[PDB]
RNA sequence: UCCCCCGUGCCCAUAGCGGCGUGGAACCACCCGUUCCCAUUCCGAACACGGAAGUGAAACGCGCCAGCGCCGAUGGUACUGGGCGGGCGACCGCCUGGGAGAGUAGGUCGGUGCGGGGG
RNA sequence: UCGAUCAACGGAUAAAAGUUACCCCGGGGAUAACAGGCUGAUCUCCCCCGAGCGUCCACAGCGGCGGGGAGGUUUGGCACCUCGAUGUCGGCUCGUCGCAUCCUGGGGCUGAAGAAGGUCCCAAGGGUUGGGCUGUUCGCCCAUUAAAGCGGCACGCGAGCU
RNA sequence: UCGCCUCCUAAAAGGUAACGGAGGCGCCCAAAGGUCCCCUCAGGCGGGACGGAAAUCCGCCGGAGAGCGCAAGGGUAGAAG
RNA sequence: GCUGACUGGGGCCUGUAGAGCACUGAUAGGGCUAGGGGGCCCACCAGCCUACCAAACCCUGUCAAACUCCGAAGGGUCCCAGGUGGAGCCUGGGAGUGAGGGCGCGAGCGAUAACGUCCGCGUCCGAGCGCGGGAACAACCGAGACCGCCAGCUAAGGCCCCCAAGUCUGGGCUAAGUGGUAAAGGAUGUGGCGCCGCGAAGACAGCCAGUCGAGUGGCGCCGCGCCGAAAAUGAUCGGGGCUUAAGCCCAGCGCCGAAGCUGCGGGUCUGG
């Protein structure tokens, strides 16, 4: 699968718990953090949830 | 009565509306197509044609479909048409409304009263190749007391009364 | 003054005003409307006042159609009192009005008289109004 | 400092809430006994391996798996398809 | 495998109402009886028993019909998960996902499982 | 298996009401009265609509039914600083500010002949009295007056007095 | 006002406060209980001696609006009547 | 010892938003019309009429927390996947709390008042009155501060001077210092889109209508501004001062800018 590189670029301070949790699932933990992940729907499903905190990019 | 129609693919209706176009559809037992028309030109037409008179739609393949309107949905606020339903006719007999001619004026005048066009038009079964222009009434002795309802009409050839027919059509009633 | 003859319940909750009108939004009777441009509760006293002005204008003349009806009760605690101790007493009644509602309507009149009459009424109403005609308001086939 | 005088209401009651409802859903494994619905009528009618108590309560008669069923005018049935 | 009827389930009104035609050889009914079993707050009406002259009138089965009932898209709206804006407020607006209800076209005078009896 | 309006209904004793301005302690700005604050229903002022009033004639003077605001001086609503204290009416003395102006200066309409009014517009620079009655605020009254304005300053001002 | 039950408020699981809206309970039935077997409502339109506008009788039409001791809701005639 | 939050797919459960009028009520206009009022008019009891009150029924229009023929988005739950997280589950020792506050959204109360009051979901302050923005300012915007740096890149917000960075570019509006905070309502204030009147049947405005020789009027959409606008110590958009802007709308490029992120050194705790 064309893997995903997602990066946290906006602070989740003020946002809902589930969204803050969702970030953990992925494993984004600092800002500017970058991770490459599989393109599986469970991963995507979370990445849509936070779309607005993230720059998303394909690999 | 002709209108340049166009073919709508999947452009957000919003954007079409924004751009002075009027989204819509056309259908009959056989065809079903997303269309759009221009607003001000449609209105120019509809302002007269309405649902009483046929409109011929000119698509971008030169073809010219004979249609009736079946629906004008509109935005309550900014009371404008959001979307037009066009029914393309063929030959099978189709139901529609046909306008009336309120001749003269009623005799209920001394008590201040005023006419009520309860039915400007009536529902009728007709063939697409025998569509009448209008129907002719006879109002004159409509006083402050009595009225008229049912099949008291001058039904021409090609016509079938598709109402009750026992139902009130125009009654003169007291002033405010 | 202008109120129901019965109600299932005597007092009722205030609620809210989402947009639109739901219905009562097209002409239907007379040949000229007065339409709402903003939501509001309109009180019976206002409706009446407007209506009377309409008639007064084209004195005893044409016809009038009052298309909103005050079914909602309007509570208000006694004057000078503090909070609590149940809901207040019913003072009057309102008609909930939302943009694009055709509140009035007229028939058997000149456009000049009509135009004017309505305007007048629009003044008695605590909201902004517009005048209407009889366009593509003919939801038929 | 002139205090306005007030009344009373004759109203301020409701009952204890009673926790009604479906208690297991389609495809939950259940043991015999397990109550499946707490209801005030025949909102659900008892199906295969489903008993119903004096109070309309439906319950598994076997260790199985729950299936629901709408039969239009016949109503809604809860069954336990047994595994074994 | 193909008819028709008799049972008996499933789908849950597109199965229905109302109209109109049909069917008695076989089934089935209505029917003939009220001795016997069994019955009626009074009635052989119903239930039940013994029958087989008569009828398909009733009821049931099969066909046609859209007046009523039922079902019902597509399109477009409303509403809204989530993201963001305007207003002093009532409330309004843009994004991206979901998307009615009414209504228009249209459709419907049912479909099917097992077992029996008859061509 | 029985005896509970143990109903203040998870049920203090088997058994129980008042008063304190003669009052005390411990606390609270967790909670009222004064003041401020938020709010502005009420309150004061101004505006929109033009049924009608005004012999005639919607606005000289007026405005039904209704509609929209301003101000924050009323009575309140809320309980936010203050209960290890923010003295809490009115009077006097001392002022200073606002204009929605009671005189005085301009001015336009007038149902303005003159004189004198009415009404609105601009304008606080200066003025805005002495008494009787009540603690009074305010008010009514006497005699005057060009006039005898209405408010804010913790219902200005008690480490200034009463 | 103080416990208990029904409805709403309650934002389509559950739960959800206020001196919010609005009602009931502190009983009752030896048949109003167990089982077996039967039976089907309210209305409406005719028609019928005393007989109202429903006394009892007949005939059509009537899927449920009747009824189920009592408040409300749910349920229910393929019965809980 | 992988079972957690959260996520993907499947399956149930649901009666709100919206909508609807089939039930329960409310309701406008019309028709038809049981009763009743009342006129015609008599007791032989009938009978005719009613711009009166008024069931059902019909047509056309609506309303509802305690209405629903209908019904989303979402929510709850089980299964199967991902998910090693200062996740989860189990047994025990020690607590503090049991006084909340604001903001947004959804309801109630209230007056569609309150730094009001009561719940619900969320979030922050509380304990983040540490840091940047907002003139100043718990909870609005940005962002979670182990220590050090005379390094670098960004966030919100900014780039005429105070004050870091553009008196940057391209196109419009506006003439009120609007901007620099208010409504009904008024106006030949401006600008931009629309569509009709009707003009050598040459009056649109001006002197006898001829001359006059052309443009005239009327609506409808949209932007910016004007009056409506009066309170009490000295004023003011934070201040200077801004007018083809230093205002407003639309485009774009670059820079500035936090304790956010990088770089470099160090410390500590966990796991390997």
């Amino acid at each position: 699968m064309p893997r995903l590189k997602v990066k946290l670029v906006k602070s989740p301070i003020g946002y809902p718990k589930d969204q803050k949790a969702a970030l953990k699932a992925l494993g984004l933990r600092r800002l500017q953090q970058e991770r490459v992940l599989e393109d599986t729907p469970a991963i995507r499903g979370n990445v849509e949830k936070v779309a607005h905190l993230v720059r998303v990019e394909v690999v | 009565y002709r209108l340049k129609a166009y073919y709508r693919e999947g452009e957000k209706p919003s954007a079409l509306r924004r751009a002075g176009k009027l989204p819509g559809v056309m259908y009959n037992r056989h065809l079903n197509r997303k269309v759009y028309v221009d607003l001000v030109e449609f209105d120019k037409v509809f302002r007269q044609a309405s649902i009483h008179h046929v409109i011929v739609l000119e698509l971008p393949d030169g073809q010219s479909l004979p249609t009736l309107v079946r629906q004008v949905n509109l935005d309550k606020r900014r009371r404008r048409p959001e979307h037009v339903d066009f029914f393309v006719l063929s030959d099978e007999p189709v139901e529609m409304y046909v306008p009336l001619r309120f001749v003269g004026t009623p005799a209920g005048v001394r008590a201040g009263g005023v006419l009520q066009e309860i039915h400007r038009d009536i529902l009728v079964k007709v063939s697409p190749r025998n569509i009448p222009e209008f129907i002719e009434v006879d109002v004159s002795g409509l006083e402050i007391g009595d009225s008229l309802h049912a099949s008291d009409l001058k039904l021409p050839p090609g016509v079938e009364l598709a109402v009750s027919p026992e139902e009130t059509i125009a009654a003169v009633v007291p002033p405010e | 003054m202008l109120m129901p003859r019965r109600m299932k319940y005597r007092k009722q909750q205030r609620g809210r005003l989402k947009g639109a009108t739901k219905g009562g939004d097209y002409v239907a009777f007379g040949d000229y409307g007065l339409v709402a441009l903003e939501p509001a509760w309109i009180t019976a006293q206002q409706i009446e006042a407007a209506r009377v002005a309409m008639v007064r204008h084209f004195r005893r003349g044409g016809k009038i159609f009052i298309r909103i009806f005050p079914d909602k009760p309007y509570t208000k605690k006694p004057l000078e009192v503090r909070m609590g101790k149940g809901k207040g007493n019913v003072e009057g009644y309102v008609a909930v009005v939302k943009p694009g509602r055709v509140m009035f309507e007229v028939a058997g009149v000149t456009e000049e008289q009509a135009m004017e009459a309505l305007r007048i009424a629009g003044h008695k109403l605590p909201i902004k109004t517009k005048i209407v005609r009889r366009d593509a308001y003919d939801e038929a086939q | 400092a002139h205090k306005k005088g007030l009344g009373s209401t004759r109203n301020g009651r409701d009952s204890q809430a009673k926790r009604l409802g479906v208690k297991r859903y389609e495809g939950q494994v259940v043991r015999a006994g397990n109550i499946l619905v707490r209801q005030r009528g025949t909102r659900f009618k008892p199906g295969k391996n489903v008993g119903m108590g004096r109070d309309f309560t439906l319950f598994a008669l076997v260790d199985g798996v729950v299936e629901f069923q709408d039969r239009g005018r016949l109503g809604r049935y809860v069954h336990v398809r047994p595994l074994a």
